[PDB]
Order: C-alpha cells, then structure tokens, then sequence
RNA sequence: UACCCUCAGAAGGGAGGCGAAAUAGAGCAUGAAAUCAGUUGGCGAUCGAGCGACAGGGCAUACAAGGUCCCUUGACGAAUGACCGAGACGCGAGUCUCCAGUAAGACUCACGGGAAGCCGAUGUUCUGUCGUACGUUUUGAAAAACGAGCCAGGGAGUGUGUC
RNA sequence: GCGCUCUAAUUGGAUGGAAGCAGGGGCGAGAGCUCCUGUGGACCGAUUAGUGACGAAAAUCCUGGCCAUAGUAGCAGCGAU
C-alpha cells in the first residue's frame, strides 16, 4: 500500500566514545563553502576552488570577509575524516562478491549507482542477510 | 496629536545637547519620548557665535539640499536625530518615536532628567532657542 | 518551435497556437499579458476596437519613447500594434473554432493562457532567396478554458 | 604545415582589434586562433622508443 | 502522418493516425550556458552601491539520496570567576580581608518531556561584523593606469642533437 | 596529491537502462569522489603500469551564439515638394 525501503535502513553502527565524541565535534563545528573567490560575480567562473594568485587579491592577502582560503588547519579529526553521518564507513559494492568481509557493524554499504535493478535485488537482499545496511536502498509497495 | 509618550522631557532651562544625548539613548530603547518647551531650550556660550553656526546652517546648501529647521520645534528634533543611526531600520524606529513640542500640549507636567538643568543664577552666557529661531527669523508662534 | 508549456484537460479545454509569424515579438508580449483572463469574445472586440485605435494596448516593458496615452489605467504608455493584433485575431478566431467543434461555447470561454515566444531564423527555401534584415519571428500559444 | 597554408597578416594598430593574423576578414595561423596551427603537436622526429 | 473541422490557403492550427518513443515529424540522436516568454517561491514604489564571507532571525520546501533538533533537571566541568552579607581602610569614586578558587563556567553525556518544514540542507530576505572586483603593470591599483558586453567551445615548456 | 585521452595487465557495471544533461543528497582542507530523482537510449569503469595536440576568467585573444542598446536611428533635407 505504502512504499518501504528494503534493507536494515534503521542500522546504527557502534562507536568508541571517542569516536562518538569526534564524530559529534566534526558535524559541530563544520567547515566554510571553500568556493571560488568571485564565482558569485562572474558566471563563466565556477564555484570549483582555486587558490587565490593575484598579487593584490583580497582574499589571497586574508581580507576579513573575502572567504577562509583553505589550508590544513582545516582538516577533520582523522578518526572520523570520511564516516558518513550516521558513523558508518562506506563500502562501493558492485556485486554479491563485493558484500564478502564487510562488518555490518562497522559499515553500511553503497551500490554503485550503475548497478541494474536486477542484480540491485540480489545484492539488497544477501547485504541484510549478512547484517549490511544499505544506503541507497530500493523502494518498494508493502 | 496624542502621542503615547512613556516618558515626557521639560527643556526648560535645560541644556539642549545633553537633553538630547539621553532621549536618544532612550528612544533605542523603545522608550516613546516628548520633549516640551523646545522654545525654553538653552544653549551655553557667546550668543552671537552660536547664531553665527545656525544662520550659516541655514545659508548652506544647493540643488541637492541641506534642509535646516528655524524654528525651535525642529532645531531640537534634527541635534537628536543627529545622535541616532536614523539611516538605519532600528534608528529611524527610535527617531520616529521621538516627537519634540513647542510649549506643553500635555496635561502631566514634564519631568527634568539628571544634570540637564541650567542654573540661571550662576550662568549669564548661554541662549533660549526661541532667541536663535527669532534671530534666524523664524514666525513666533511660541 | 513552442510546444504548450502548460497542461490542459480536453474536456474542458480548447488550443490554438500560431507560427513562424513575422511581426514584432514586443508587440506581442503586450497584447498577450493585456488579453489574459479576458473572455474569447471580449478579446475580440478588444482587439478590434485596438486595430480601430479606440483602444489602446498597455505598453509596459518595451516603451522607450512611447508617448502617454489617456486611456491606459494604471500605467502611461501604449500604442495600437494593429499587425500583430490583426494576427492575435487569427489565433483567437481558430481557437474558437476548435471550440465549437467539440460543443463548448467558444465566445464565451475564457484565455486561461496565452504567450509568445521568438522562434527567430525563418530559413531559406529551394528556389528562394534569403532573409534581408533580422525580421523577428513569433509563436504563441493559447488555451481555451470552460468559464 | 597544417594550419600554415595562408598568407594571413595581421592589421596592427588602429582598428580597435586586436594583432591577429587575419585574412579575407577571418583569423588564421596563430594557435589561439580556429584553423590556426596546433602549437606543440605530436611529431613523426620523436624517438617513441 | 489517411480522414474530419478551420483558414484566402499544397500554409498554419485543432482533432486524429504510425511507432517503444514524434519533446524521434524532416538541418528530425542527445540537447549545456548565455538568453526569451509564461509562471511558483522570497523581496518590493522612504530609500544606498564589489553584489559577498562568517553569525543569527523571517518566510518557502513531495518522496529519494542527510537525520537530527528544542526545553526541565542532573552528571562532568579548562582558563576565568562573583552577587549578598561580616569585619577593616579611603576626602571621594572606590578598595582590602573573609564567605571562595566557592556559586558560576564552553563542550559532552544521562533521565524525563517535546518538534516532522521538524533539524540539517536549499531558495530568498532581514539584522550584526568585516568588506572600494578579478588579472596585469607598479615603489604605491578601487583607481581618473591597462584588458573584457554575456556564454559555450577553442587557446601557450614541444622535438632532435649535444653537454 | 586531484582530473582528462588512449595502451596494456588484473577485475567489474549496463536495455531489470551505460555515457551526457537538469535538479537534488553525502564525503574530502581541497583539486575532486560518490549517491538519489528526472531526462536519455548505448555504451561505461576501477586498481596497477604506461601515454600525451592533459586542466583557462583574462591575451584590444579566436570562432559561434545571445542580451541590453530599441520598437530607438534611418525610410524628410537634393530646384524633380
Ligand atoms: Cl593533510
Ligand atoms: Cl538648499
Ligand atoms: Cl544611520
Ligand atoms: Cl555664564
Ligand atoms: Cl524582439
Ligand atoms: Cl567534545
Ligand atoms: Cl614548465
Ligand atoms: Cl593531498
Ligand atoms: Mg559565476
Ligand atoms: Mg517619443
Ligand atoms: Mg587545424
Ligand atoms: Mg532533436
Ligand atoms: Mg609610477
Ligand atoms: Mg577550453
Ligand atoms: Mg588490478
Ligand atoms: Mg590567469
Ligand atoms: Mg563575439
Ligand atoms: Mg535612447
Ligand atoms: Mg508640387
Ligand atoms: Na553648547
Ligand atoms: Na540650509
Ligand atoms: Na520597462
Ligand atoms: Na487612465
Ligand atoms: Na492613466
Ligand atoms: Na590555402
Ligand atoms: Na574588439
Ligand atoms: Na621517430
Ligand atoms: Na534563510
Ligand atoms: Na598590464
Ligand atoms: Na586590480
Ligand atoms: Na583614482
Ligand atoms: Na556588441
Ligand atoms: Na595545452
């Protein structure tokens, strides 16, 4: 009647409360757009990142107010760098084979988006069966 | 008329700028200000420089404009509206809801706040805006 | 060329659409916004009565230089653009004409959508000539609605 | 010489146009120029080796 | 692209037929940007200009691909760190001792309770802070120094020989 | 260290819908990677080792397309009104 998600969608992985702790910090703190420098005033230039070369360049010069130019300082903490939000590390899967070794636990699992509907079922259903959560989950009427 | 001032000013004797500085201060507080007896408001110094600073006042300007009140009414409301940020929303809410009279329209006395007070009798140099808005030859209606 | 960029419902909904026509695209912006929501019919005699200079058709984005015509309420400018009106008749006339095909009351429905949009560049033919200035081409759809 | 098959020359100053090698009104030879010569191509001389 | 209606009409349009598909209908695969018409959301005819970045408010939001978030109380608690009161100085503003490194103190968590346009995110707009493009030339560029109308595509360390 | 072309070895995806495109979600300080929906309707990757006519905001840059300019100038001036 109504459409339902196959798959463990609920699944939470389980963190060292460290881990929990840095992943919290990361989607606490944040990090700046880190655009292009003037991508707004000038649609030929992309939003796509550039370091700012020009010898007066305001941003370039660090100008309060032209934009965070980017630089390690702004790294996330190396423990979570990578998790997606929910805490789980991602897995490409491509196939059933690819399911072989994935911790359930620790990650959840994405399927290539090329993958066809047919070996989607396949693989969605072997993942649940294997206590894999799957990210991009199919759909369907229950 | 009728203006639901929270609190009423008497300028009698009263030295205008200092007045002026604390009904600003209040109207950026909401504080619905009414400043009575304008024309009994007094400046200190040697009249006839003060005059001189006013009457050029009124000789400045051109095409664009520089519009300067003669009369004691206005002469007040524009030293307030220069202590506000009147360009800005919030500053030309408090402005707004700031209303200068000439004489008392009111029923309820004004009240004189703290070190705003001339005393007569140990100052013979100062000037009555009514003086100045004679002088800048202003219509008496006072 | 244009395909209608809103949906209909055949059983309470006539079509019309014009092509290709060589005639100021500006002209047209005008009339449509002016005749919207007005009735098959009331369009007509407005049309006409705008081809006669009676009326006038509100001018309000392309009026550079355009000089203040009484008539115009709420705004200044207009003019009395009788080719383009001339060819917004012919659309409204088949229209109508589709209307009453299919029963309905054709003078009576109401123009809940009408547009232009330059289609530019007429193309040359197999023993034609070519195209001497840039003479603007338009299109313009239009929908017939049950009041 | 693809690309260098042209006496295309350039009008200079004076135009409001800038110093590229034209001719019958259209730009040619330059390599920032469409149907101008490819700067540094591949080479029949390279050692592949 | 037969038939029918309309039209001055071998035009065009409506209806219709073919095909998986006509938004594959003739310069007909896909169909970007600049840009145009119509239209939805936000703003709007008393108000200020590098068009934003970072904060924080309004309003707007189908699903999916993100799922957080708010308040009571409590735990932990770096640097910093009191009010009141008791006594003691100072012409005075005010200070000293004690109460006390106490109460407080960012982040994080636990119990209970709440939110589904609700949290993030996105669109627009409001407020605060900062802010006179970009690249180049130059001792010094926002410059009244030089270049570009806008977009797409194109556009500049390569080969041989020798060291 | 990211990205582009094509070669090889190893290994995968696709008409149960590839590339591309439009809008949207997630990751990376970032170059960028990835997913969802729509479109599309036939190709497309990954890792390693290679290859090079390999990355643009600029040059009064080139070519094409397009907007404002504007429904504006011109369609009067001539001893032939
Ligand atoms: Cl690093
Ligand atoms: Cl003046
Ligand atoms: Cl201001
Ligand atoms: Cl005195
Ligand atoms: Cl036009
Ligand atoms: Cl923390
Ligand atoms: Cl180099
Ligand atoms: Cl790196
Ligand atoms: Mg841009
Ligand atoms: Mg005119
Ligand atoms: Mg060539
Ligand atoms: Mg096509
Ligand atoms: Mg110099
Ligand atoms: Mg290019
Ligand atoms: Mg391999
Ligand atoms: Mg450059
Ligand atoms: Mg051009
Ligand atoms: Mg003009
Ligand atoms: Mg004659
Ligand atoms: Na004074
Ligand atoms: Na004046
Ligand atoms: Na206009
Ligand atoms: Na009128
Ligand atoms: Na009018
Ligand atoms: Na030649
Ligand atoms: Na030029
Ligand atoms: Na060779
Ligand atoms: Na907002
Ligand atoms: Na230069
Ligand atoms: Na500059
Ligand atoms: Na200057
Ligand atoms: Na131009
Ligand atoms: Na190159």
């Amino acid at each position: 009647t109504e459409l339902q998600a196959r798959g463990l969608t609920e699944k939470t992985p389980d963190l060292s409360d460290e881990d929990a702790r840095l992943l919290t910090q990361r989607h606490r703190v944040g990090k700046p757009q880190f655009n292009r420098q003037d991508h707004h005033k000038k649609k030929r230039v992309s939003t796509s990142w550039r370091k700012p070369r020009g010898q007066l360049s305001k941003q370039r010069r660090g100008i309060k107010g032209k934009g965070d130019t980017v630089e390690a300082g702004f790294r996330s903490p190396t423990a979570v760098r990578g998790k997606h939000p929910s805490g789980f590390e991602e897995v490409r899967v491509h196939n059933v084979d690819d399911l072989e070794g994935v911790d359930g636990d620790t990650e959840a699992v994405r399927i290539a988006s090329k993958v066809g509907a047919r070996k989607r079922e396949r693989i969605e259903e072997e993942a649940e069966d294997a206590g894999i959560r799957v990210l991009n989950p199919t759909y369907v009427e229950v | 008329a009728e203006f639901d001032a929270d609190v009423i000013v008497d300028a009698r004797d009263c030295i205008m700028g200092r007045v002026a500085s604390q009904v600003a201060e209040q109207a950026l507080d909401g504080e619905t200000v009414a400043v009575v007896n304008a024309e009994r408001a007094v400046i200190t110094g040697r009249e006839e420089q003060i005059v001189e600073k006013y009457e050029k006042r009124v000789d400045i300007g051109n095409d664009n404009g520089y519009f300067y009140p003669k009369r004691p009414d206005g002469i007040f409301k524009r030293t307030i509206r220069g202590m506000l940020p009147h360009k800005k929303q919030r500053g030309r809410e408090a402005f707004e809801s700031v209303r200068v009279y000439l004489g008392n329209p009111y029923d309820e006395d004004g009240e004189v706040l703290d070190g705003t007070s001339l005393d007569r009798l140990s100052n013979i140099k100062f000037v009555t805006l009514g003086e100045i808005s004679e002088t800048l030859g202003a219509n008496k209606t006072w | 060329g244009i395909s209608y960029s809103v949906e209909a419902d055949p059983d309470t909904t006539a079509k019309a659409m014009l092509r290709e026509r060589q005639m100021s695209f500006k002209h047209s912006k005008a009339i449509a916004r002016e005749i919207k929501g007005k009735t098959a019919g009331e369009a007509v005699d407005y049309l006409e009565a705008v081809i006669e200079g009676d009326q006038p058709v509100p001018f309000k984005q392309h009026n550079s230089g355009v000089g203040h015509k009484s008539k115009v309420d709420g705004w200044d400018a207009g003019r009395y653009p009788e080719k383009a009106s001339k060819a917004f008749l012919d659309l409204l006339e088949n229209a109508v004409g589709n209307a009453d095909h299919q029963g309905f009351d054709g003078e009576a429905m109401t123009i809940k959508h009408v547009a232009a949009h330059k289609v530019g560049e007429r193309k040359p033919r197999a023993m034609g000539r070519a195209s001497a200035w840039n003479s603007p081409q338009v299109d313009v759809e239009l929908i017939l609605e049950e009041p | 010489y693809a690309g260098l098959r042209t006496p295309a020359e350039s009008f200079g100053s004076g135009r409001g146009q800038a110093h590229v090698p034209k001719l019958d009104g259209r730009a040619r030879r330059v390599p920032q120029a469409v149907k101008g010569r490819s700067a540094h191509p591949p080479k029949t001389e390279k050692d592949r080796s």
